[PDB]
RNA sequence: GAGGUUCGAAGACGAUCAGAUACCGUCGUAGUUCCGACCAUAAACGAUGCCGACUGGCGAUGCGGCGGCGUUAUUCCCAUGACCCGCCGGGCAGCUUCCGGGAAACCAAAGUCUUUGGGUUCCGGGGGGAGUAUGGUUGCAAAGCUGAAACUUAAAGGAAUUGA
RNA sequence: UUUUUUUUUU
C-alpha cells in the first residue's frame, strides 16, 4: 500500500516546513532517508534529529531551521552517469549556486558534487534547495 | 454551472423521492423539491363570520377552521406569486417572515 | 517580566478576582488554550492570572518602546471601552477615536482624518475588526485584550481577559496605565497609583442619570 | 485498507516494548508447554490457545516467555494440523455459505460472498504452495471443500 | 501552535491519545489478580477478556466478556498489578 | 435538432436501411 | 495517474502508439486514406484540361461571383 | 551577494522573520517590526534599551505571532520561565 | 514645488534617508510618487504596453474606457508596473505611470556559473502566477540576451536583467496576465531564501524611531 | 405460468382554441404484482476512479471502547437501563475560514503541481461527419457492445462583467 | 384565449 517511504519521508517534511512549524514526525524509518538527511545535515538545511527505536521500522523526528525551499523525490530510481548528472543539474536545480541532487553511489549515499569528485555516479534518489 | 448548490430539492442521501401532484396545474414533481405550505383559513371569511355569528344558536362555542396542505411545483410556483425570485446573495436565505 | 521588583503583588489579586477578568467565556481557541487553566462546571475557562500579569507587561514593554505618546492611537466601538479608551488617550497621550470608525483612516491619505499611528492598542478584536484589517495594510503592530473567543486575526500580541465585562475592561486600561507609567518613570512603582480605576469604567445612561440625581 | 472491503479499520495488538517476561509472573516455560499440550490435545486452534492462555493463566505472550512460537512448537513435534487454520476456516465460513446458498438459490448476496470468499482462499493457497505450506498439487474445489473441513 | 513537542509529548496527552500513533506503542490492557468471595484461590485476569474464567476452588464464575473490559461480578475485588 | 429526436431519427433511418439490406 | 515504473516502457511506446491514432494531424497522414482521397494524390501540381468555365458565388459576408474552371 | 573578487555586491539585505526565518517581502504591509523595551532589575525604569522582533505579514495574518513572540521573549529571559 | 503628507514623504524632502534600499527593508507602503521621482528621475524611463478599449452594454449602449499599462525601470536594479482604467487615452496613461513607479518592488540579481564580474542574470529560477499564466525565469549565461516575448523582454530589461531563458503555460495572450505573472517572480527572486541569506539580520533602527522629533516638528507645522 | 385491487403506454370518448395528432376529465389493453430465463439502460450525478503519507479548527450525529459531578427507573445495595460532561478509532455530514489551489462559479480536497516523479487502471486530444457506414458478436424483436473513412467548418464551447 | 416573419455585406 505504501510503495515509497523515503517519498513520504519528503514530502511530509515539506508540507511541515511550508506551514512554518519547528520539529516533523516521520512514521517510518529507513536507512536511505538517514542517509539523506546526513547530506542535509553537511548542507545545512535542517537542524538535527533524533530516530525513535520503537522496534518497528523506526520513527523519525527532525528539528528545522526553516532554511528548507523545497525537497523531492525521483521515485523511479534512474541510472544517473556522469555523462547525463549535469544534465539533471540544470533540469532540476534552482541554479547552481546552491541546491543538491542526491543519488545512491556505489560509494555511498551522497550528494551531486561528491559523485563528480569520486568520479562516480549511481541511482537518483532525490534532491533539495 | 449550479445555480443551486442543493440542485433545487432537499434530496442529498438518498437516490429516490416518491412523486406529489401539483394543486395549480396537476403535474407530477418530487416532494422535497416542490414548494409545499400549511394553509389553515377560517371555514368562513373573517368579515363574512359575522353574518353567520348573529345567526349562530351557538352560545360562541363554535370556531370550525380548514386546514388544507398545498402543493406547488415550481414551473407555476411563480404564477401563484409564491416563490417571487431572489438576487445573487438573496438565494441562500430562508423562512420568510 | 522575571524581575522580582515587578514581581506579583496581592492588591492585583484582589482587584482580578473582583472585576471578574479571569473567567472570560464558555467558547476556547485553540491557539488560546496555553493560556488556560482549566473549565469550571458551567463551561467557563479560568484564565491563569500569571499569564494576564505576563502579557499585560510584555504588552507594557511594546507601549513604552514608543518615544511620540502622540504617535499611538486608541481605538473603541462599543461604549463600554470607549471612556476607558479616552482616559487611557489622555493619561498617556494616546490619540482618541471613537463611535464608528471611519474608513480610509489608515490607508486613504487624502481625509482630514488620516491617521499613521505607530502603535494601537484594541479592546477587542471582534468588535475591532474595522480597524484590525484597516491594520494590515499599514503593517501596524497591535495589542489586543484578547477573550477566550476573540479571533486573533492580523494580532501582534495578545493579553488574557474578559472583554464581556464591563468592570473587567476598565480594570486592565487602569492597569496597563499604571504599568507603563511606572515603567517610564513619570510614576513611581514605590507607591500605589491615586487615581481609582474606575475612572475607566463606562456607566449606563439610565445608571448616570439615577446617581446625578440621587 | 482491507482485501475486499472498504473499511479502512486500525485495530491490532500493541505489543508492548518490554519484551522481558513480567517479574510477577510465577510459572515455567514448561508448564507453558503443558499447557499448550493440554490445549492441543482437546482439539484446539492455536488462535483460541493463545487467547485462553492470555485470558486465564497469566501469559502475555508465548514467543516472548519461551522463545519459539506457538505453531513451532507444535510443528516440531508433529501433531500440527496439515491444512493451516486460517485457510481452514475460510474452506468452512464458504462451505457455510453453500449449504445457505442450496438451500436458497436466490440470494445473490451470498452468491458475491461466496466468490469473494473463495478467492480469499485462492490467493492463500499460492503463496502456500510457494512456501512449500501444502503440495503443489494441492487445489481446492467445491465439491472436495466438504471433505477438507471437518 | 507552531512549535510542540514531539520529543516530549506531555503524559497527560499521550494517555489522552490512542494506544497507537505514540512514541513507543503499549498496551492500554493491564493484568490484575482476582480474589473472589468464599474462596482463597488468586487467579490472573488480563484486561480486556474474551472467553470465561471459572475459578476452580469456587467453582463460579469471575467475569463475564461484555464488550471492551470483563465486567467481573460483584463481589470480587480488583488489584491491577504492574502499574 | 433536439438530442433525443434526432436520435429517433437516426434509429428509424437505420431500420429503414436494415430491410432494405435484407430485401437485397 | 500516468505510469513512471523503470520497467513500463513498453507500456509507455504502446499507450502513446494507440494513443497517437487520436489527432487528426498524425492519423490523417500515417493511413493513407487522405493521399488516397485527395484528387491530386500527393500532388503539388498537375497538368489537366481545361473542361467548363464556371461563376461560383462568394460566402455569406461577400457578394463575388469568382471565375472557377472545372478541369 | 558575494562575487569572486570578495566583493560585496548586492543591492540591500532584507530582514526576516524571527520565527518563520523567511525573507519578509518589500511590499508586504502587514509584517511589524515590534520593539520590546527592557529595564534594570533594581529599577525597574526604561534604561533606552530595547529587543527587535521581526514578524513576517503571513505569520500574523494567520495567527502565530502571538506564540512566536511569547517563546522568543522567554528565551531572550524577559518572560518568566515559570510562565 | 511639491509638499508632503505623509510621514515617509518628509523624511525623502529633508534628506533624512538615503534612498529607496531601507524602505524595501522596514516593508513600508509607499503612497507618493515623489519619492521615487526625487531619487531616480533623471534615470527612469516608462513604455506603455496596451491600451484595450474596454467598454459596456446597456440601455444606453457602449461607452469605451481606456486601460493602461507601463512599467518603470532605471534599466538597472529597480522596476515595477502598474495599470489604470479611465475615460481618456492620456489620463490611463499618466496616471498608470505613477502607480507603476509607486509599486516599484526591488530587483535581485545574480550571477550563473562563474561569480566573476558583474551580475546579470537571476538568482536562481523562479516562478510567478496570475490568472492561468506561469511565467518562469531560467538563469542565463552571459551575452545570451532575453529569450521572452517582445513585451516581458522589455520588462527585463527595463528591470536590469541582461541575460534570461523565459517559458511561459498560460494564455499569454492576456498582456496583463503575462507581465503580472513575471513580475510576481521577480518579487519572488529577492523573497526566495538562498543560503547566502541565512546569515542573520541585524535589526536596524526603523525610519520612524530614528528620526521622531524631526517628525514630531514637521507635522506639528503642518 | 398464476389474477387483475389501485394506477396507468397504446386506444377510445368529453372540453379549449384557426388547426391540438397534447396538456384537463372518464374509462381503459399491454404494463404496474409474484415466479424462471432473457434483455444491461438511465441525469447507474457527488455531471467528482481505487490504494497509500502529510496536511487548521468549531458546534453536532451513528457504532464500539474508556473516565466521571450529578438527575432519573428497575429497588433495598452494586449492577442494568436513560440524560450531561469529555477522550479515543472507524464514518455520513454542515458551518466559518487569506491553509491552499482554481478560469471562475465554488471546493480540507476540486491541497500538498514548473519549487513539475507515492502506485496504477479506465478514459480525452478543435467543431462536425458520427455513435454514422462496414465487419464481428449478443438478442424473439426493439436494439446493445466494438467501431472508421471520405468530406466540411474559424469557430463551438466554460466561467464571469453590466442591461433587457 | 392567441401576437408568425423582417432583408445583404456594411
Ligand atoms: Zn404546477
Amino acid at each position: 500500500v505504501r510503495m515509497n517511504v523515503l517519498a513520504d519521508a519528503l514530502k511530509s517534511i515539506n508540507n511541515a516546513e511550508k506551514r512554518g512549524k519547528r520539529q516533523v514526525l516521520i512514521r517510518p524509518c529507513s536507512k536511505v532517508i538517514v542517509r539523506f538527511l546526513t547530506v542535509m545535515m553537511k548542507h545545512g538545511y535542517i537542524g538535527e534529529f533524533e530516530i525513535i527505536d520503537d522496534h518497528r521500522a523506526g520513527k523519525i523526528v527532525v528539528n528545522l531551521t526553516g532554511r528548507l525551499n523545497k525537497c523531492g523525490v525521483i521515485s523511479p530510481r534512474f541510472d544517473v552517469q556522469l555523462k547525463d548528472l549535469e544534465k539533471w543539474q540544470n533540469n532540476l536545480l534552482p541554479s547552481r549556486q546552491f541546491g543538491f541532487i542526491v543519488l545512491t553511489t556505489s560509494a555511498g549515499i551522497m550528494d551531486h558534487e561528491e559523485a563528480r569528485r569520486k568520479h562516480t555516479g549511481g541511482k537518483i534518489l532525490g534532491f533539495f534547495f | 454551472t449550479k445555480k443551486r448548490r442543493n440542485n433545487g430539492r432537499a434530496k442529498k442521501g438518498r437516490g429516490h423521492v416518491q412523486p406529489i401532484r401539483c394543486t395549480n396545474c396537476a403535474r407530477c414533481v418530487p416532494k422535497d423539491k416542490a414548494i409545499k405550505k400549511f394553509v389553515i383559513r377560517n371555514i368562513v371569511e373573517a368579515a363574512a363570520v359575522r353574518d353567520i355569528s348573529e345567526a349562530s344558536v351557538f352560545d360562541a362555542y363554535v370556531l370550525p377552521k380548514l386546514y388544507v396542505k398545498l402543493h406547488y411545483c415550481v414551473s407555476c410556483a411563480i404564477h401563484s406569486k409564491v416563490v417571487r425570485n431572489r438576487s445573487r446573495e438573496a438565494r441562500k436565505d430562508r423562512t420568510p417572515p | 517580566g522575571a524581575l522580582d521588583v515587578l514581581q506579583m503583588k496581592e492588591e492585583d489579586v484582589l482587584k482580578f478576582l473582583a472585576a471578574g477578568t479571569h473567567l472570560g467565556g464558555t467558547n476556547l481557541d485553540f491557539q488560546m488554550e496555553q493560556y488556560i487553566y482549566k473549565r469550571k462546571s458551567d463551561g467557563i475557562y479560568i484564565i491563569n492570572l500569571k499569564r494576564t500579569w505576563e502579557k499585560l507587561l510584555l504588552a507594557a514593554r511594546a507601549i513604552v518602546a514608543i518615544e511620540n505618546p502622540a504617535d499611538v492611537s486608541v481605538i473603541s466601538s462599543r461604549n463600554t471601552g470607549q471612556r476607558a479608551v479616552l482616559k487611557f488617550a489622555a493619561a498617556t497621550g494616546a490619540t482618541p477615536i471613537a463611535g464608528r470608525f471611519t474608513p480610509g483612516t489608515f490607508t486613504n491619505q487624502i481625509q482630514a482624518a488620516f491617521r499613521e499611528p505607530r502603535l494601537l492598542v484594541v479592546t477587542d478584536p471582534r468588535a475591532d475588526h474595522q480597524p484590525l484589517t484597516e491594520a494590515s495594510y499599514v503593517n501596524l503592530p497591535t495589542i489586543a485584550l484578547c477573550n477566550t473567543d476573540s479571533p486573533l486575526r492580523y494580532v501582534d500580541i495578545a493579553i488574557p481577559c474578559n472583554n464581556k465585562g464591563a468592570h473587567s475592561v476598565g480594570l486592565m486600561w487602569w492597569m496597563l496605565a499604571r504599568e507603563v507609567l511606572r515603567m517610564r518613570g513619570t510614576i513611581s512603582r514605590e507607591h500605589p497609583w491615586e487615581v481609582m480605576p474606575d475612572l475607566y469604567f463606562y456607566r449606563d445612561p439610565e445608571e448616570i442619570e439615577k446617581e446625578e440625581q440621587a | 485498507g482491507r482485501m475486499h472491503a472498504p473499511g479502512k479499520g486500525l485495530s491490532q495488538s500493541a505489543l508492548p516494548y518490554r519484551r522481558s517476561v513480567p517479574t510477577w509472573l510465577k510459572l515455567t516455560s514448561d508448564d507453558v508447554k503443558e499447557q499448550i499440550y493440554k490445549l492441543a490435545k482437546k482439539g484446539l486452534t492455536p488462535s483460541q490457545i493463545g487467547v485462553i492462555l492470555r485470558d486465564s493463566h497469566g501469559v502475555a505472550q508465548v514467543r516472548f516467555v519461551t522463545g519459539n512460537k506457538i505453531l513451532r512448537i507444535l510443528k516440531s513435534k508433529g501433531l500440527a494440523p496439515d491444512l493451516p487454520e486460517d485457510l481452514y476456516h475460510l474452506i468452512k465460513k464458504a462451505v457455510a455459505v453453500r449449504k445457505h446458498l442450496e438451500r436458497n438459490r436466490k440470494d445473490k448476496d451470498a452468491k458475491f460472498r461466496l466468490i469473494l470468499i473463495e478467492s480469499r482462499i485462492h490467493r492463500l493457497a499460492r503463496y502456500y504452495k510457494t512456501k512449500r505450506v501444502l503440495p503443489p498439487n494441492w487445489k481446492y474445489e467445491s465439491s472436495t471443500a466438504s471433505a477438507l473441513v471437518a | 501552535p507552531l512549535a510542540r513537542d514531539l520529543l516530549h509529548p506531555s503524559l497527560e496527552e499521550e494517555k489522552k491519545k490512542h494506544k497507537k500513533k505514540r512514541l513507543v506503542q503499549s498496551p492500554n490492557s493491564y493484568f490484575m489478580d482476582v480474589k473472589c468471595p468464599g474462596c482463597y484461590k488468586i487467579t490472573t485476569v488480563f484486561s480486556h477478556a474474551q472467553t470465561v474464567v471459572l475459578c476452580v476452588g469456587c467453582s463460579t464464575v469471575l467475569c463475564q466478556p461484555t464488550g471492551g473490559k470483563a465486567r467481573l461480578t460483584e463481589g470480587c475485588s480488583f488489584r491491577r498489578k504492574q502499574h | 435538432m433536439r438530442a433525443k429526436w434526432r436520435k429517433k431519427r437516426m434509429r428509424r433511418l437505420k431500420r429503414k436501411r436494415r430491410k432494405m439490406r435484407q430485401r437485397s | 495517474g500516468k505510469c513512471r515504473g523503470l520497467r513500463t516502457a513498453r507500456k509507455l511506446r504502446s499507450h502513446r502508439r494507440d494513443q497517437k491514432w487520436h489527432d487528426k494531424q498524425y492519423k490523417k497522414a500515417h493511413l493513407g486514406t487522405a493521399l488516397k482521397a485527395n484528387p491530386f494524390g500527393g500532388a503539388s501540381h498537375a497538368k489537366g484540361i481545361v473542361l467548363e468555365k464556371v461563376g461560383v458565388e462568394a460566402k455569406q459576408p461577400n457578394s463575388a461571383i469568382r471565375k472557377c474552371v472545372r478541369v | 551577494m558575494q562575487n569572486d573578487a570578495g566583493e560585496f555586491v548586492d543591492l540591500y539585505v532584507p530582514r526576516k522573520c524571527s520565527a518563520s526565518n523567511r525573507i519578509i517581502a518589500a511590499k508586504d504591509h502587514a509584517s511589524i517590526q515590534m520593539n520590546v523595551a527592557e529595564v534594570d532589575r533594581t529599577t525597574g525604569r526604561f534604561n533606552g534599551q530595547f529587543k527587535t522582533y521581526g514578524i513576517c505579514g503571513a505569520i500574523r495574518r494567520m495567527g502565530e505571532s502571538d506564540d512566536s513572540i511569547l517563546r522568543l521573549a522567554k528565551a531572550d529571559g524577559i518572560v518568566s520561565k515559570n510562565f | 514645488e511639491w509638499i508632503p503628507v505623509t510621514k515617509l514623504g518628509r523624511l525623502v524632502k529633508d534628506m533624512k534617508i538615503k534612498s529607496l534600499e531601507e524602505i524595501y527593508l522596514f516593508s513600508l507602503p509607499i503612497k507618493e510618487s515623489e519619492i521615487i521621482d526625487f531619487f531616480l528621475g533623471a534615470s527612469l524611463k516608462d513604455e506603455v504596453l496596451k491600451i484595450m478599449p474596454v467598454q459596456k452594454q446597456t440601455r444606453a449602449g457602449q461607452r469605451t474606457r481606456f486601460k493602461a499599462f507601463v512599467a518603470i525601470g532605471d534599466y538597472n536594479g529597480h522596476v515595477g508596473l502598474g495599470v489604470k482604467c479611465s475615460k481618456e487615452v492620456a489620463t490611463a496613461i499618466r496616471g498608470a505611470i505613477i502607480l507603476a513607479k509607486l509599486s516599484i518592488v526591488p530587483v535581485r540579481r545574480g550571477y550563473w556559473g562563474n561569480k566573476i564580474g558583474k551580475p546579470h542574470t537571476v538568482p536562481c529560477k523562479v516562478t510567478g502566477r496570475c490568472g492561468s499564466v506561469l511565467v518562469r525565469l531560467i538563469p542565463a549565461p552571459r551575452g545570451t540576451g532575453i529569450v521572452s516575448a517582445p513585451v516581458p523582454k522589455k520588462l527585463l530589461m527595463m528591470a536590469g536583467i541582461d541575460d534570461c531563458y523565459t517559458s511561459a503555460r498560460g494564455c499569454t495572450a492576456t498582456l496583463g496576465n503575462f507581465a503580472k505573472a513575471t513580475f510576481d517572480a521577480i518579487s519572488k527572486t529577492y523573497s526566495y531564501l538562498t543560503p547566502d541569506l541565512w546569515k542573520e539580520t541585524v535589526f536596524t533602527k526603523s525610519p520612524y524611531q530614528e528620526f521622531t522629533d524631526h517628525l514630531v516638528k514637521t507635522h506639528t507645522r503642518v
